[PDB]
């Protein structure tokens, strides 16, 4: 009844006015739960109206915050599941809901298992007496390093982001487990080159041409890695695959208040100074080497193949 | 033969002209029809030496995979799909142009012109640079066609390709054929401009339809067939110099067109 | 003006010289019949003939300078022979030469190579704005050389069939680049992309006090559809001048010593 609508506006408002869950896995889980509840307690006598309603809700969620491509992936996966069930049955109208609920539950179980599946492949790409560099705070790279360091010993260098110094928390968490981490600013990135053996970083999402969207300063790291010919492996689960190619996207990066960059107490010079604080950036696909996910490492040229199964081509525009 | 008298419409291309000529001459029979179709295709390409014409003829003859009722119905629908492919490509490609951007083009191309007209219909402002196309003057005719679209245009010599490269934002050109690896076959003044764009790190976009997919795997400029080059009129572009390809099957990377070519059974 | 008649007559009389050479002849022939008027004559000559070579020659003459005026042209007369002798060694039998425009210095180099009992093929660019590749091919065909003419748009198609690239230069800049025909930068880029040697042949009176960073740094009075362009020194392999073989990084010291 009204409870579903109330949860819908609450989710939309908490997505729009600010950030939601700290981890993307929880966000995906609650998006799947919201979609399942929408499917359950709604009146729909055929698949077409259900898909239309799901598409409308996905469009509303995307318009709430387009900077994050997490809810839209869940909407597209649900639409693909609906289409697959309809093709299996009609190719009906009686046991569709139970099949949909089962598909949602298995998808949730797989999403829960992605973390362990990714963490299980830590020892293959990491050796002893190696130098690994990470930028920012990521829950996947941290698990990778902590699983790889329980059997070997290496060196990790963590660089924090200038506006949001989230790398300090990552360095503290790693050093609490005995990894011998280092803390340094973004300026000394080219200087620290020529001594790093491997680069392992995360990303917010993966584009269609193999590109990815990550925190600011990742483009400089990729350029330095390409200049020094060091491998660059990105660990990201399967729900970060965005089926949209990189367009012009003048609003690709998220712009926040200039308070983080420049304090409000600067004086009268703030009336004629332009301050911009982008959050994300664009990394060309040619600067990436490997893509580690829950089904195994894959080349950047397998992104379209991986995406084709996940999302139906007609749902790319949603 | 008969392709010459369907050239009354300048909007349509030579490959589609051969396709519709084959469709019209199909309903003249009085299996052995495959040999007749092959001979008709050979006579069609004997007048105009284009890879696009041969690929389109092969794709047209591929629908085989009295009992002629089924066969005839496919030609008109196929022609309608080629007709809608241009609009689909324009719709998919017009989103990559921003306000105030500079666009560099090589020679005349109806697909590029349609994409530009769609972008102008999307309320966007941009400038176009066209190479004069010294062998046959087609860049100036493309500029003349774009003149009445209220779009600022300027024709430059083929020699001055690397001089204005830094002033361009993106490069979009057509293609007379897509090879298996991922490269394209276009006018002679294409490979060097692509090399200059790659050296300047400018994006390189290619727009082509699905009937221009040819099954060739060249390794250099001399690996292309001699019948297609005829002062050569066609060259080869490496797939590593192409950023994205916009076709009627969706946006495809240079490494992703090989799978489409294999699945097309051409 | 008061010297354009002499300028045009000198251009009409002998075809072997260049615009800078003709300007030098006009200058030292009007010298007998001073800094201000000489500078005005150089300025009006540069205005009438828009080329960096004329300005470079006039400035070098003004710095060098009646008994001292003969040395400059007496030296530059045999400077071409010295450059040809220095450059003809780098050509091997069976090699392929890729030229862009028509220049007498590279013609002398090729004729010295053919006089040294060598066999090679020459590819020339038709020079679309003013047809000079055809003129070069017609002037070189009667040297018993298999020379063919290609289009301006075919530079990237015949790159794989060329062993080395030899082109002229109308002016050398401080960083080691050259100011050549408009279609030279793309040829240099294509040669660099295929690891093809790029040899530049020029004299010593073509040095200018210019340090361009891109195509927009070239003065508008020299480009005038531009006529010339800028080539980065990183795309040049070697330079052959009358002052010996010079690396692109060594041009700055020679320019400083020459006092522009």
């Amino acid at each position: 009844g009204s409870e579903l609508s109330e949860r819908i506006e609450s989710f939309v408002e908490t997505l729009k006015r600010g950030g939601g869950p700290r981890s993307s896995e929880e966000m995906a889980r609650e998006t799947l739960g919201l979609l399942r509840q929408i499917i359950t307690d709604h009146r729909w006598s055929n698949a077409g109206e259900l898909m239309e309603l799901i598409r409308r809700e996905g469009r509303r969620m995307t318009a709430a915050q387009p900077s994050e491509t997490t809810v839209g992936n869940m909407v597209r996966r649900v639409l693909k599941i609906i289409r697959e069930e309809y093709g299996r049955l009609h190719g009906h109208y009686a046991q569709l809901q139970s099949n949909i609920i089962e598909a949602i539950n298995e998808l949730l179980v797989e999403l829960e298992g992605t973390m362990e599946n990714i963490a299980a492949q830590a020892l293959e790409h990491i050796h002893s007496n190696e130098v690994i560099m990470t930028i920012g705070f990521s829950r996947t790279v941290e698990a990778f390093l902590k699983e790889a360091a329980r059997k070997r010993k290496f060196h990790v260098i963590v660089a924090e982001c200038a506006p949001f110094c989230q790398g300090h928390e990552m360095a503290v968490n790693l050093s609490k487990a005995g990894i011998e981490t280092t803390v340094m600013t973004d300026a000394a990135i080219f200087a620290v080159m020529s001594r790093v053996n491997k680069v392992i970083i995360g990303t917010k999402t993966i584009l269609a041409n193999g590109a990815l969207r990550a925190v600011t300063g990742t483009h400089t790291l990729a350029l330095a890695a390409k200049h020094h010919s060091t491998p660059l492996i990105v660990c990201a689960p399967m729900f970060k695959l965005s089926p949209q190619f990189p367009n012009e996207e003048d609003s690709f990066h998220k712009f926040v208040a200039p308070e983080e960059v420049l304090p409000f107490t600067e004086g009268d010079i703030l009336e004629k100074v332009s301050v911009h604080c982008p959050v994300f950036d664009y990394v060309p696909p040619e600067l990436i080497t490997l893509f580690i996910s829950n089904i195994g490492g894959n080349a950047p040229s397998y992104i379209y193949r991986l995406m084709s199964e996940l999302y139906h081509p007609d749902d790319h525009v949603l | 033969y008969f392709k010459s008298q369907m050239k009354e419409d300048p909007d349509m291309a030579s490959a589609v002209a051969a396709i519709r000529t084959l469709l019209e001459f199909l309903k003249r029979d009085k299996q052995g029809l495959r040999a007749n179709l092959t001979s008709a295709i050979e006579t069609l390409c004997g007048v105009d030496s284009s890879v696009a014409v041969s690929s389109g003829g092969e794709l047209f003859l591929r629908f085989i995979s009295k009992c002629k009722k089924i066969m005839i119905e496919r030609g008109e629908l196929f022609l309608r799909r080629i007709s809608l492919s241009r609009n689909k490509i324009a719709d998919l490609c017009h989103t990559f142009i921003k306000d105030g951007a500079t666009i560099l083009t090589h020679a005349y191309s109806r697909v590029v012109l349609r994409v530009l007209e769609a972008a102008v219909a999307a309320k966007k402002r941009f400038s176009v640079y066209v190479t004069e196309s010294q062998p046959d003057l087609s860049g100036k005719k493309m500029a003349k066609a774009l003149c009445h679209l209220n779009v600022p245009v300027t024709v430059v010599l083929d020699a001055a390709v690397g001089y204005i490269m830094e002033k361009a934002d993106l490069v979009i050109v057509g293609a007379e054929g897509v090879v298996e690896n991922g490269g394209i076959i276009n006018k002679i003044g294409t490979n060097q401009m692509a090399v200059c764009a790659k050296a300047q790190n400018k994006p390189f976009y290619v727009v082509a339809e699905s009937f221009k997919f040819v099954r060739l795997f060249p390794l250099n400029q001399q690996d292309v067939p001699d019948k297609f080059k005829y002062h050569p009129w066609v060259d080869y572009t490496a797939p590593s110099l192409i950023t994205l390809l916009f076709t009627d099957l969706g946006v495809l990377t240079p490494s992703a067109v090989s799978d489409e070519l294999i699945k097309l059974y051409l």
